[PDB]
């Protein structure tokens, strides 16, 4: 038999600053939002959900400076908690 | 110790995994064994532009994502330098690849150039527009265009400007 | 003296649907989005996050019937979590 | 009791209030004082129409808001039946509104038709566009057309169609 499905579920997009706006990225040391997911994901991951993460690395953005920018999550139709579980 | 699969990033404990199967009930993403899954990444990375700027240091940024995919589990795709049909047509093969239906997520990171629209890809101008626009990454990795990955966490990641602004306004105190 | 400030920060938006697609209404019982958001927020004020509930709203809606709808949370900006604290 | 001023919306004790901001550190929002702050929140509902079906039912969906918001301490501003140019004023008026500065955060309610690019007003229609996009709710609300509202919580709720598709796609088991 068939089954309905929602056509749309269980995304989350995670952008590098908000509309409209530019993100910053050293020359030697990388694109700052992806440094930081990377460390964030590292220390994180054992214990939030993505989506707690990705907060976690808006909040480090908080504070603004000479490059300022805020990373935005985007259409998020996920409907549990995921975690990594790493190591497993 | 970072010699390990999972490199840098710290490890969830079988107790952690306990107490997280516990403070929350059945609202958790299911994972399927270590021994059989096969968990698949892409990343699609553009550096080098025909008509706009060189994306400097982006090879860091690979580099740290590439492995930062693989101590998660996945199985990391690097794909460079693509026009905005080529990075269509690698989202098109990656949805179709048959690991998807042996796996319990995904991960999709681009990084290029980008405007208000969407991502740039390598023949972008003014003149000549070649972008991605995220709504048709979207498309690409849903249920009807990507069956397999139906249920799963499909997380996309971008690196990318979204327009000319600085993102700031002033205050006093 | 003057400071930066993120020019967009702090915010969540929760859309009764996925992007395309429709989005159901009672002409008696009223929007079920509407209904659901209302009930959640009723009970999980006092114990979760507006994000948090926004997310179970979702999971309430992941049975798809003859009537199925996605709840879509976009361009969240939000850097802490926000607790309603009902009756404080 | 629903008697009280949170109505059936459950209360948090202090000490779930406690144990909140002991399970995450300086990682909530701040709220002010209960006999000074000034909450307001605003609804934009539209149920009849000039040339679309009329939302019968959206009376019941004013209800429950406005009592809902009230219930978690805001004011509510309940407006019917707007172009997409009046919502647009209406919009710039309530960014204006000093409470905003005695306040810690904000909710906006939208209820209407809609489609793909944004959300109906009164006076829609296929030959006559009359659309609010999302975007411009951002743009009226940010830090550069509202300061008041810098560094809080400000909730865009939407009841809409975005579109004709039912949002369905058909699997076997
Ligand atoms: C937008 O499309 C891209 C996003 C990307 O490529 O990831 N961003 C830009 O093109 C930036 C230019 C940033 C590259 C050049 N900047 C530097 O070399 C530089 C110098 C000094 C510092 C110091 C600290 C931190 C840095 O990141 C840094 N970078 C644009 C900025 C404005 C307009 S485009
Ligand atoms: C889209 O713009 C609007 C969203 C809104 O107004 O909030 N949605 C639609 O216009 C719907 C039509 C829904 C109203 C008419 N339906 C009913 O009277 C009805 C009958 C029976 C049931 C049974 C269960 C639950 C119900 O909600 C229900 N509703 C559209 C649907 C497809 C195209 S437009």
């Amino acid at each position: 038999a068939i089954k309905k499905a929602h056509i749309e579920k269980d995304f989350i997009a995670f952008c590098s600053s908000t509309p409209d706006n530019v993100s910053w990225r050293h020359p030697t040391m990388g694109s700052v939002f992806i440094g930081r997911l990377i460390e964030h994901m590292q220390e994180y991951a054992c214990s939030c959900d993505v989506e707690e993460i990705f907060r976690k690395v808006r909040f480090s953005f908080e504070q603004p400076d000479g490059r300022a920018q805020m990373p935005t999550t985007e259409r998020v139709t996920l409907t549990r908690c995921f975690y990594l579980f790493p190591g497993h | 110790t970072s010699s390990g699969s999972e490199g840098n990033v710290k490890l969830c404990s079988l107790e952690e995994a306990q107490r997280i199967w516990k403070q929350k009930s059945a609202e958790i993403y299911p994972i399927m064994d270590k021994s059989s899954r096969t968990r698949l990444a892409l990343i699609i990375c553009n550096e080098e532009f025909d008509s706009i700027p060189r994306r400097t240091g982006a090879e860091v940024d690979i580099t740290g994502m590439t492995m930062l995919l693989q101590n998660l589990g996945y199985s990391v795709d690097v794909k460079k330098n693509l026009t905005a049909s080529d990075m269509t047509t690698e989202l098109e093969a990656f949805a179709h690849r048959p690991e998807h239906k042996t796996s319990d997520s995904t991960f999709l990171v681009f990084m290029s150039h980008g405007i208000r629209e969407g991502i740039c890809g390598k023949k972008h101008s003014e003149q000549v527009p070649d972008i991605l626009q995220l709504n048709a990454i979207f498309n690409m990795l849903n249920t009807k265009n990507c069956p397999s990955l139906k249920d799963k966490p499909k997380v996309i990641i971008i690196q990318a400007c979204r327009g000319d602004s600085p993102g700031v306004v002033w205050f006093k105190d």
